[PDB]
RNA sequence: UAUCCGGUAAAGCGAAUGAUUAGAGGUCUUGGGGCCGAAACGAUCUCAACCUAUUCUCAAACUUUAAAUGGGUAAGAAGCC
RNA sequence: GAAACCUCCCGUGGAGCAGAAGGGCAAAAGCUCGCUUGAUCUUGAUUUUCAGUACGAAUACAGACCGUGAAAGCGGGGCCU
RNA sequence: GUCUACGGCCAUACCACCCUGAACGCGCCCGAUCUCGUCUGAUCUCGGAAGCUAAGCAGGGUCGGGCCUGGUUAGUACUUGGAUGGGAGACCGCCUGGGAAUACCGGGUGCUGUAGGCUU
């Protein structure tokens, strides 16, 4: 009999890390703007590295965060595909978790031989009602204690609600 | 496992920051140069119209500072508001104005400045500001404290500062904030800014909302459908409030007494009881390991 | 030979102490000098406009001129053989009142009042101060109990 | 090859570390600040036997780890391979300078000679602990070792239990109450303060 | 007699910075070498760095502390009311 | 993958602030944007080196003409040396 | 008793976890037509008032850390002035006045100004 420990998701972070600048990124801008309905964001390096093939400053990846009910949508989308399974170690210890899909055209896309096959990463952030005190202006604070979300508590809230296994190993 | 962050160490050199700047309340920046005179002016006061805007509630206060704690000459409140007019919607644009308005008001009342500076009547909207006669006492002039409020056009402040203007402080300000200026074109309506200050933006709301679907017009507006507050009655509302505020701004508080003096508190725990309670949980744990 | 830096050997002088770094809190600013007050300079490191040189601060002297965020102020520096009174410029930060002169006034103001009254009376009172003087004959009563013996302790080595 | 001990004895410059500004100091002769059973309890090893200094004096690194081996030959030869605890209580932090003569006193600033320890009266400088059995053992070791430093150090035996800041008389009982618990060659005082959690770990 | 100024002596390093000894404790990390292992945070040691309490010993160009001696002012008619 | 991008937590500043070092700095003095030319015109006063001359460097004002900000303000080069 | 708005001094006010909060507040909270601003109504801006003290906030708690303040350390370390004092030196003792700092052990754990509530 809990009135407003009600462990939600807060937001969806979706990210296409390509590593490439140019084309290459604008064409996977395409994919994240047809599955969540918004213009995505470049971000770019922090710092060259001769290895990866990157430069300070140059577009590496593209992102964006969805909220709401669009939010909830498209993270569905994304355990189907996953088919319902985590582990104990896709769980943070802040209580959010996160899964890579390996193509976006099995979400519910259409393939071009142009627009190709951007494998791309979930990461949902979980939250509760009442952690906006964090991130505001004014008067802020610091999410308690026994309200901050647990790995455990996040675990059960997916083994409840999308009916997940979270296989062990 | 990682290295302990907080250790003694980071206590022991550690620094809190001023007791205001830890509640999230005091921009000590903003603060220094708002409030501080120019030495040579010396003791005379440097005021300042300070309105924050709670989550039900809208205060406006004129204010001067002093060493032992800034001295507050007058108030004006939205809670107030019910007595001159405004039922509903004391958070909003209007309500502002309303409590900006009737803070100048009170204020030059103290001061005899009532009937010198009206200020603004008919509520234009336009650029308005006081000019002090001569061969009579000078227009109060304070400037807003706007605290920790994004300052951008069409903040709820700024209706206050602008019922302060019209209610007769001279108060510096531009119109590049008011709700109507343009920022692709840069002109100031002063009809639309008229409209929020009449709350016909929530009266358009009320009607697009009942038009579309009934549900959540009776949900968003349900204070309003109670005490009978329509789309079509509420310009003249706040007019009358204008008025009754420009002929009465007095304050009279209530004449609180019959207290019962008793502590909803819990007081301080004495240190013979601290010690004694340490005592009985040193014998309990004995007493109970003596047993398995 | 020693560089002539404004600035230089200031390290600790114009450093703000342990943990009271930070916001120069606001008292400090809005508190008036008029002319006349003796005011004692100690500079600043937060606020480095309107700083003093390292020669004036712990100097005391008084100010002459006040404009609108700083207080000229008449100090005495010696100069090998030659006091000279000059004058210099602070800004408000590097400043306090120096309370040297009020116990002086307290003083005064008490011997107002002790001379107003006490010549409708006709006692006339010790205005002026005098030092403390050697502290009177008194008895000491060994209450009971005789006085304690002290002998010195036996030396030995600890370490 | 180095200067005779004579030359650096006196306690005269302000002491010159190892540092960003000094530096190309050549190592310590002296490395190895302890030895003997330093892996063993403080219950067996209560004697605590020093070689205290008498003169603020500069001693020599290398006088240092001399007077090391020579009591620690000794204590092993006399009473046994593992029957005592030694430990040299004076590093050798101080950089010692050295102008050298193939331009006359122009410019004179020395290079780092060597490395030094600063002695004050009172001060001490090896300390050994091992059993009630071996007390003259121990004395004759410092009295051994004494003959490697200048200046005059008297050997003394202290009040403490080992190397503990306890004195002896008291410290069986300390240990019956828990003021105070074994740990390595140490003992960790325990006092009334913190939680009440760590006092419920000990009586249990 | 009031009142400011100070960062030297000393002291400190279970307080920062830097130095530095030792054992307790710790698969934190991870390793490189082992021994018993096909291999296994399995067992057993080990030495690397890191960390949890302790512990040895230091600083002209470090310091939480902090002297003595010391430098300002002030102690009235150019003042009070 | 030890290093790419995203996200949550801790984080008294252990980063950054052109350069030496010292000081100073966290809803900044850091970073990122928006608008700018106060790095403009003009009297004296003062400080620092000092002989208490210059130079340079700086401090407080005052008069103009601007900038920016809702405003209080800040700004006549570079946080200070 | 206690809160809100603006505060002064800025840890006796910080941090951690635990408990309790009547009324009024303060909040979280529900929305995006308009103002305003975002990749995102998360923040920011704006219009609300169905829920709830879970959180923030307050008050308390902890043989709590930390800070504040006493003791001890110690008349010890240091030190002004003195001697045809000692000592081969290094250094030390006396006279004359001044006099600290850890460890260790106690106690304390925000005070308060202006304006306005609530407990009628
Ligand atoms: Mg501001
Ligand atoms: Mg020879
Ligand atoms: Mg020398
Ligand atoms: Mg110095
Ligand atoms: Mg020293
Ligand atoms: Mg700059
Ligand atoms: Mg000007
Ligand atoms: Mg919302
Ligand atoms: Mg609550
Ligand atoms: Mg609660
Ligand atoms: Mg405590």
């Amino acid at each position: 009999e809990n009135p407003m420990r009600e462990l939600r998701i807060r937001k969806l972070c979706l990210n296409i890390c390509v590593g490439e600048s140019g084309d290459r990124l604008t064409r996977a801008a395409k994919v994240l703007e047809q599955l969540t309905g918004q213009t995505p964001v470049f971000s770019k390096a922090r710092y060259t590295v001769r290895s990866f093939g990157i430069r300070r400053n140059e577009k590496i990846a593209v992102h964006c965060t969805v909220r709401g009910a669009k939010a909830e949508e498209i993270l569905e989308k994304g355990l189907k595909v996953r088919e319902y399974e985590l582990r104990k170690n896709n769980f943070s210890d802040t209580g959010n978790f996160g899964f890579g899909i390996q193509e976006h055209i099995d979400l519910g896309i259409k393939y071009d031989p142009s627009i190709g096959i951007y494998g791309l990463d979930f990461y949902v952030v979980l939250g509760r009602p009442g952690f906006s005190i964090a991130d505001k202006k004014r008067r802020t604070g610091c999410i308690g204690a026994k309200h901050r979300i647990s790995k455990e508590e996040a675990m059960r809230w997916f083994q409840q609600k999308y009916d997940g296994i979270i296989l062990p190993g | 496992f990682v290295k302990v962050v907080k250790n003694k160490a980071y206590f022991k050199r550690y620094q809190v920051k001023f007791r205001r700047r830890r509640e999230g309340k005091t921009d000590y920046y903003a603060r220094k140069r708002l409030v501080i005179q120019d030495k040579n002016k010396y003791n005379t006061p440097k005021y300042r119209m300070i309105v924050r805007v709670t989550n039900r509630d809208i205060i406006c206060q004129i204010a001067y500072a002093r060493i032992e704690g800034d001295m507050i000459v007058c108030a004006a409140y939205a809670h107030e508001l019910p007595k001159y007019g405004v039922k509903v919607g004391l958070t909003n644009y209007a309500a502002a104005y309303c409590t900006g308005l009737l803070l100048a008001r009170r204020l030059l009342n103290r001061f005899g400045m009532d009937k010198i500076y009206e200020g603004q009547v008919e509520v234009t909207g336009d650029e308005y500001n006081v000019e002090s006669i001569d061969g009579q006492p000078g227009a109060f002039t304070c400037y807003l404290d706007a605290g920790l409020a994004r300052t951008t056009t069409g903040n709820k402040v700024f209706g206050a500062l602008k019922g302060a203007v019209d209610g007769g402080l001279s108060i510096p300000h531009s119109t590049k904030r008011f709700p109507g200026y343009d920022s692709e074109s840069k002109e100031f309506n002063a009809e639309v800014h008229r409209k929020h200050i009449m709350g016909q933006n929530v009266a358009d709301y009320m009607r697009y909302l009942m038009e579309e679907d009934e549900d959540a017009y009776k949900k968003q507006f349900s204070q309003y459908i109670k005490n009978n507050v329509t789309p079509d009655m509420m310009e003249e509302m706040y007019k009358k409030a204008h008025a009754a505020i420009r002929e009465n701004p007095v304050y009279e508080k209530k004449p609180k007494r019959e207290v019962k003096k008793k502590r909803w508190n819990r007081p301080k725990m004495s240190l013979a009881q601290k010690k004694d309670r340490v005592a009985q949980k040193k014998a309990s744990f004995l007493r109970a390991q003596e047993r398995a | 030979t020693n560089t002539k830096g404004k600035r230089r050997g200031t390290r600790y002088m114009f450093s703000r102490p342990f943990r009271k770094h930070g916001v120069v809190p606001l008292a400090t600013y809005m508190r008036i000098y008029k002319k006349g007050d003796i005011v004692d300079i100690k500079g600043m490191g937060t606020v480095q406009k309107g700083m003093p040189h390292k020669c004036y601060h712990g100097k005391t002297g008084r100010v002459y001129n006040v404009t609108q965020h700083a207080v000229g102020i008449v100090v005495n520096k010696q100069v090998k053989g030659k006091i000279l009174a000059k004058r210099i410029n602070v800004r408000i930060e590097h400043i306090k009142h120096s309370k040297s002169r009020d116990s002086f006034l307290k003083r005064v103001k008490e011997n107002d009042q002790k001379k107003k009254e006490a010549k409708e009376k006709g006692t006339w009172v010790q205005l002026k101060r005098q030092p403390a003087p050697p502290r009177e004959a008194h008895f000491v009563r060994t209450n009971g109990k005789e006085p304690e013996l002290l002998e010195p302790i036996p030396y030995e080595f600890m370490a | 090859g180095r200067r005779p001990a004579r030359c650096y004895r006196y306690c005269k410059n302000k002491p010159y570390p190892k540092s960003r500004f000094c530096r190309g100091v050549p190592d310590a002769k002296i490395r190895i600040f302890d030895l003997g059973r330093k892996k063993a309890k403080v219950d067996e090893f209560p004697l605590c036997g020093h070689m205290v200094s008498d003169e603020y004096e500069q001693l020599s690194s290398e006088a240092l780890e001399a007077a090391r081996i020579c009591a620690n030959k000794y204590m092993v030869k006399s009473c046994g391979k593992d029957g005592f605890h030694i430990r040299v209580r004076l590093h050798p932090f101080h950089v010692i300078r050295i102008n050298k003569m193939l331009t006359g006193m122009r410019g004179a600033f020395g290079k780092p000679q060597g490395t030094v320890a600063r002695v004050h009266i009172g001060q001490v400088i090896m300390s050994i602990r091992t059993k009630l059995q071996n007390k003259e053992h121990v004395v004759e070791a410092l009295r051994r070792a004494k003959f490697k430093f200048p200046g005059r150090q008297k050997i003394h035996i202290s009040k403490k239990w080992g190397f503990t800041k306890f004195n002896a008389d008291e410290f069986e009982d300390m240990v019956a109450e828990k003021r105070l618990i074994p740990d390595g060659c140490g003992v960790k005082y325990i006092p009334n303060r913190g939680p009440l959690d760590k006092w419920r770990a000990l009586h249990s």
